[PDB]
């Protein structure tokens, strides 16, 4: 496949990283009597590290020479999962924190004191504002195309040279 | 007690809440479903 | 001038109160709010006139009649450990706890902020005990409450104690 | 001071040796009668039930479709715990509707009971007696008080 | 001055001129959000609940054909699958911003003098049209009570299941 990888499930090297991480906790379990904590804990361990490798050969991952899960991000669609997916869903919570975060700001701009609102948050009023950044593509655009997003070119101070 | 309240509303302690509550949201989701290297689930 | 203690002074806050007796060596009062203490004592009875009897019918021999298999052969030193292991000591903390937010919320109204709401009074008279009553007898039932409170904060403590020396019958 | 009122019946004659309608409050007499009259007649019902019963007098046919009859039911504390489990919810369930609809009859505390007529049956409060009641609910009264005695004398003579 | 709901804490301000009022606000969310955005939560939360009561039980009983009977509801969507699912929730969203003619947000909802929470304009049959106030009022605070009801108990029913296995 691509860049010469084989598929997680028929690679020979990844099979065989799944048996030695299974008998280096076998081999600390057999010191234990079976009833008691420590035991309960390597069992519970070795179940958790056997659904691991369960989980990625099916998963459709890529696996090189060393039998190690590689990510492809050219933008493949057949390997979206690894970073389109993921990718659009930090965008939805990134722009929804900068979004709210910027609202917040202007909000208590117009003021007496707007730096006393910043160390001491106005939190109802907080609060409100956060779940507001549900819609933000929506509403970021809207204040693009209206000309409250970008201030004028005579209302940013500069420095001297430009 | 609207002066505990204003205390409480201080950045220094909203932050230690919100992260505390951030912090151990990641941690559950991680113990439901752990070892998520990507979407296949 | 103190009526308990007669080689005492007076304790200066104590007055006022439904219980007075001039009672007070360690003077308490005179660190705490006083409407604040009282509601501890209320609660404080409130729970033993509860504790004691509700310890008792148990062994007496009383038990609830559908008897979900994990309350049998249980005496009431034993039952608080093997509860919790089926889960109604976890839920009558719920509920408790439900009903503490909201007197968390009543006695800081009544503290600072003047709720005017009464220490251990929570609007609770369904038959209507008191209703109608003038303040010579409201004034005797709130006595008649804590000295029966009184008695069984000292009568529960003895009983756990020796329940737990001499384990047997009811009478220890 | 709380005489001639309902059943206070001459072999004593105001039967209050510690004080309990005048100490209790304004009117838990209007409770504590609404309170006996319906403590009278579940006695009633279990001194009549209970003699009844221990004659060996049953219904004749199966109480379940799983072929238990009435008559391998015996008697005592016993007969309960033997109704089965669904037999008995059908039991508590139109009692447990009708303390719901007794309870809450647009009054309280003025009227008594809610009477026997809300569910199947219907009253008439219209054609009413001022004579004829004082002795009739006084007989009533004091048939449920000796009954409650009676009853007590075979719920514990039995432990014993 | 005390709440008739709980009357041992203060009587909560700003809730005056609603339905069902009965002074029940011990945390005093009344006090710092918009009361016709809470109102207006409390319809929907209600409505929404009363919809799902009736579908947890009529799905076990009744199913459509060319889908897989399920013998808990709350497994259905498993049997259903993501796209079917997915396009129930992106309709409901444009159900939803033809609902408020765009004014989806806590600061846009309420904007306008009209706009009334819960008044959708929602009535095809004709059921409360031209009648007295006090009815309306009646109405309305059965409505609140129903999806109160309906919300404690949708708990209930996709609750039982959880510990369990099997249907209702
Ligand atoms: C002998 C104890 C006693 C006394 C004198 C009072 C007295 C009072 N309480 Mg109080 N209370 C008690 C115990 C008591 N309480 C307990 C244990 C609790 C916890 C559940 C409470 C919880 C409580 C609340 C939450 C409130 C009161 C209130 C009041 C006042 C008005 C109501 C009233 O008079 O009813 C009391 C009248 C009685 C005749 C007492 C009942 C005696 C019982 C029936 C004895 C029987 C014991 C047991 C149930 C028998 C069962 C059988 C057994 C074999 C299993 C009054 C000052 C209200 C208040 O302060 O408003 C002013 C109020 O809001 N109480
Ligand atoms: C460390 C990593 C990290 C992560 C993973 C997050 C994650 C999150 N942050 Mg946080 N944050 C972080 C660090 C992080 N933060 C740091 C370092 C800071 C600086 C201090 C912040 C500052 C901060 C602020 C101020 C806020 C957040 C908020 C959020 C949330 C925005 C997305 C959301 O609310 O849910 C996604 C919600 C949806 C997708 C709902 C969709 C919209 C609805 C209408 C659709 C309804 C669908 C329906 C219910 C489905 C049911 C149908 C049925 C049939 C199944 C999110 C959980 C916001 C928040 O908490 O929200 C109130 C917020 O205000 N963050
Ligand atoms: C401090 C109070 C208190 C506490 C923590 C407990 C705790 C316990 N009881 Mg107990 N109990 C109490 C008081 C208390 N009891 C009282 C006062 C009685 C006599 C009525 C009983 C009678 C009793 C029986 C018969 C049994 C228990 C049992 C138990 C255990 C399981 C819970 C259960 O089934 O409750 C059952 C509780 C009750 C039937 C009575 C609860 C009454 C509450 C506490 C007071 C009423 C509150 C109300 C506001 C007052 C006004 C209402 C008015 C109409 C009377 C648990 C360890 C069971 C067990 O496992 O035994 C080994 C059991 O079979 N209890
Ligand atoms: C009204 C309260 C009251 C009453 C009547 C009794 C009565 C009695 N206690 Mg006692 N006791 C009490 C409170 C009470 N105690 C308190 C509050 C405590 C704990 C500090 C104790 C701790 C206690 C111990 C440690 C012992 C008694 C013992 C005894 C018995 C002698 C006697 C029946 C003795 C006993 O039961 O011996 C068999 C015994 O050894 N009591
Ligand atoms: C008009 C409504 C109605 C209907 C449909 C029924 C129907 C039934 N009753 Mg019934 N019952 C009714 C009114 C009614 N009853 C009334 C008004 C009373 C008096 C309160 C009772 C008291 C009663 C008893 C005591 C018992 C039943 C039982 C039963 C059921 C037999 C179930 C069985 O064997 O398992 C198939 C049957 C479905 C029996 C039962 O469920 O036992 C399993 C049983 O023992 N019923
Ligand atoms: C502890 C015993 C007790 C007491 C003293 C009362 C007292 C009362 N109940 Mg009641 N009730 C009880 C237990 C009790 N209930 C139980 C266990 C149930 C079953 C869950 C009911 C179900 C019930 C219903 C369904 C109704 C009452 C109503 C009433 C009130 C009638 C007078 C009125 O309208 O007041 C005026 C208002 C104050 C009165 C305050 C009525 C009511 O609240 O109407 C407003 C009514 O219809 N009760
Ligand atoms: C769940 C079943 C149910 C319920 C709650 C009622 C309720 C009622 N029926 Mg009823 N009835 C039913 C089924 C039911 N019916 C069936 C299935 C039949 C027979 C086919 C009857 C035959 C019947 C008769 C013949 C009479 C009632 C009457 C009554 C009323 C008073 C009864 C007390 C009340 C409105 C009586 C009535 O009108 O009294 C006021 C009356 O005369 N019903
Ligand atoms: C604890 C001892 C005790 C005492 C002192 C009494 C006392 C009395 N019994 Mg009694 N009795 C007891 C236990 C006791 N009972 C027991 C265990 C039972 C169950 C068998 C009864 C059942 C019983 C009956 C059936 C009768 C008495 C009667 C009597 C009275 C003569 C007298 C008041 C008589 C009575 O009260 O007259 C009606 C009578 O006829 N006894
Ligand atoms: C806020 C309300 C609420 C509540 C009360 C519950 C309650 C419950 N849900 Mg639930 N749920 C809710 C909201 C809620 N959910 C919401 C909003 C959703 C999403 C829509 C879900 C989704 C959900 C699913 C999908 C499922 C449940 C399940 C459950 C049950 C599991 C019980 C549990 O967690 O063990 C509580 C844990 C304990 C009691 C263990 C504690 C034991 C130790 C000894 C106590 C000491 C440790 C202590 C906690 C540490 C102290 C803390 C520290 C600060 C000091 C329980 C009835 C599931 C279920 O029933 O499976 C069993 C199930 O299928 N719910
Ligand atoms: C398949 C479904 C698509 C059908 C579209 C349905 C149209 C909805 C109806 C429009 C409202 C008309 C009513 C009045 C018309 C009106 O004036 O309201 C327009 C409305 C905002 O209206 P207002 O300006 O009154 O709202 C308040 C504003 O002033 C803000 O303060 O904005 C929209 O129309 C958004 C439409 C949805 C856009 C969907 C595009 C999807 C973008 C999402 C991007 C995802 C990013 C993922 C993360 C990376």
């Amino acid at each position: 496949d691509i860049s010469g990888l084989t598929p997680c499930k028929e690679s020979k090297q990844f099979a065989k990283r799944e048996k030695q991480a299974l008998k280096k906790l076998q081999a600390s379990l057999k010191l234990y009597a079976d009833d008691s904590a420590p035991a309960l804990a390597i069992k519970a361990t070795m179940e958790k590290t056997k659904k691991r490798f369960d989980n990625y050969g099916k998963y459709g991952l890529l696996c090189g020479s060393d039998g190690l899960p590689h990510l492809i991000v050219s933008g493949d669609q057949r390997h979206w999962g690894e970073f389109i997916t993921p990718g659009i869903l930090f965008l939805y919570i990134a722009g929804w924190i900068g979004w709210v975060g910027r609202s917040y700001l202007i909000a208590i701009r117009d003021e007496k004191k707007p730096t006393q609102k910043e160390i001491i948050i106005d939190v109802p009023l907080a609060s409100r504002l956060l779940f507001r950044g549900f819609s933000w593509p929506v509403a970021a655009y809207r204040e693009l195309l209206n000309g409250e997003l970008v201030d004028a070119a005579a209302a940013a101070a500069a420095a001297a040279a430009a | 007690m609207r002066d505990l309240k204003t205390y409480l509303s201080v950045a220094p302690v909203a932050s230690t809440l919100w992260f505390a509550a951030l912090a151990g949201l990641l941690i559950e989701i991680n113990r439901l479903f752990p070892d998520a290297l990507t979407f296949p689930f | 001038k103190s009526q308990a203690l007669p080689f005492l002074p007076y304790p200066e806050n104590l007055s006022g109160y439904v219980g007075d007796a001039g009672f007070d060596p360690f003077r308490f009062s005179d660190f705490a709010p006083m409407d604040f203490l009282r509601e501890a004592e209320i609660k404080h009875g409130r729970i033993c006139m509860l504790a004691w009897l509700g310890f008792v019918a148990v062994d007496l021999g009383a038990r609830i009649y559908p008897l979900p298999e994990a309350y049998e052969g249980l005496t009431s030193v034993t039952a608080h450990d093997a509860l919790v292991q089926q889960g109604a000591m976890s839920q009558i903390f719920l509920w408790c706890s439900v009903f503490e937010a909201i007197s968390t919320v009543s006695v800081i109204q009544m503290l600072y902020e003047e709720s005017g709401r009464e220490p251990g009074n929570f609007g609770f008279d369904p038959l209507g005990f008191l209703k109608g009553k003038s303040e010579a007898e409201v004034n005797e039932m709130k006595l008649k409450e804590i000295k029966n409170g009184r008695l069984a904060m000292l009568a529960f403590s003895g009983v756990v104690t020796q329940a737990v020396l001499t384990q047997g019958p009811f009478p220890y | 001071a709380f005489e001639d009122e309902l059943g206070a019946q001459p072999p004593l004659g105001f039967f209050d040796p510690l004080g309990l309608v005048a100490d209790g409050d304004q009117e838990k007499f209007d409770r504590l009668r609404y309170v006996e009259i319906k403590h009278g007649r579940i006695s009633m019902l279990a001194v009549v039930g209970y003699l009844v019963q221990e004659a060996g007098v049953r219904l004749p046919g199966t109480i379940d479709y799983s072929g238990k009859t009435f008559a391998e039911i015996p008697n005592g504390f016993a007969a309960f715990k033997e109704i089965p489990a669904g037999g008995l919810v059908q039991l508590l369930f139109f009692i447990g509707v009708l303390e719901s609809s007794v309870m809450r009859d647009l009054t309280g505390e003025a009227e008594f009971v809610g009477d026997f007529r809300n569910g199947a049956i219907d009253f008439g409060w219209d054609t009413f007696d001022e004579e004829t009641q004082f002795k009739k609910r006084a007989i009533e009264l004091n048939q449920g008080r000796a009954a409650q005695m009676g009853i007590l004398a075979l719920m514990v003579h039995e432990q014993l | 001055e005390m709440s008739k709901a709980v009357p041992f804490v203060k009587a909560p301000a700003n809730t005056a001129g609603y339905v069902g009022d009965v002074g029940f606000d011990p945390l005093g969310f009344s006090d710092y959000f918009d009361m016709k955005w809470l109102r207006e939560s409390e319809i929907k939360h209600g409505r929404a609940s009363m919809l799902a009561c009736l579908g947890f039980v009529v799905q076990q009983y009744i199913t459509i054909p060319g889908y897989t009977h399920v013998d808990d509801s709350n497994l259905a969507p498993q049997a259903v699958g993501v796209s079917a699912m997915l396009q129930i929730v992106l309709w409901m969203g444009v159900l939803e911003f033809w609902t408020n003619k765009g004014n989806v947000t806590m600061e846009t909802m309420f904007s306008s003098p009209d706009r009334v929470p819960g008044n959708l304009g929602f009535d095809p049959m004709g059921l409360s049209v031209g009648k007295s106030q006090a009815e309306k009022d009646e109405m309305a605070l059965k409505e609140i009570k129903n999806g109160r009801l309906a919300m404690l108990a949708i708990g209930g029913m996709i609750h039982h299941n959880w510990v369990t296995g099997e249907p209702l």
